[PDB]
């Protein structure tokens, strides 16, 4: 059911997604161990993910949350990095995409900082880095992230280091 | 997966040490996210 539509770099939609990707890079406390050493990206492609069944599953849940929270879905656009990006875009997010050992329990994690999600592209802590060179800071290999529409609803605030 | 805290639909991890970090978020139901954009990229070596 999933089709991928390439956005033109001339499209304002490409440009606004690129700007969120680039402008939310930060330095990480691991000195680049997990995700690599970089201040910016070379964006190679941005594709819209179109799947009507997955979209309807999302909007159905969004209305449920919204109705439980004074008609406020508290919807955000957030980054997600994962080795399972190909399964996610075809079958949707589910329990197999959860970070069992995450700081806030076994759930599906998203970040405002694209560079935070970049640390998870090759696995937890960057795993062993890219398949080809085993380099977590590979500058050659193509990486993929998701920029996702996320319903937060009523969110539990955890202050944390 | 775990459940959301009672009466909540997600968790927000607010950074409390690193002043420059943005928030991270957790959902406990896959149906609460849609993967809108697939971005293909490289990280760039600093000059
Ligand atoms: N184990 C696992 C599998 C797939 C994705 C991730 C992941 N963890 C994060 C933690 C904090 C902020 C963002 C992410 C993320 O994008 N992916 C973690
Ligand atoms: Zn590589």
């Amino acid at each position: 059911g999933t089709i991928l539509i390439d956005l033109s770099p001339d499209d304002k939609e490409f440009q606004s997604v690129e700007e969120e990707m680039q402008s939310t890079v930060r330095e990480h406390r691991d000195g680049g161990h997990a995700g690599g050493i970089f201040n910016r990206y070379n964006i190679l492609k941005i594709q819209k993910v179109c799947n009507k069944k997955l979209w309807e599953r999302y909007t159905h849940r969004r209305k449920e949350v919204s109705e439980e929270n004074h008609n406020h879905a508290n919807e955000r656009m957030l980054f997600h990095g994962s080795p399972f990006v190909n399964a996610i875009i075809h079958k949707g997010f589910d329990e197999r995409h959860a970070y069992i050992g995450g700081m806030f329990g076994a759930g599906i994690y998203f970040a405002e900082n694209s560079s935070k999600s970049n640390q998870y592209v090759y696995g937890i802590g960057g795993g062993t880095g890219c398949p080809v060179h085993k380099d977590r800071s590979c500058y050659i290999c193509h990486r993929q992230l998701l920029f996702c529409r996320v319903t937060l609803g009523k969110s539990f605030l955890q202050f944390s280091a | 997966m775990a459940h959301s805290p009672p009466g909540h639909h997600s968790v927000t991890g607010r950074p409390s040490v690193n002043g420059l970090a943005l928030a991270e978020y957790v959902i406990y139901r896959g149906e609460q996210a849609y993967p809108e954009y697939l971005i293909t990229y490289q990280i760039m070596r600093p000059e």
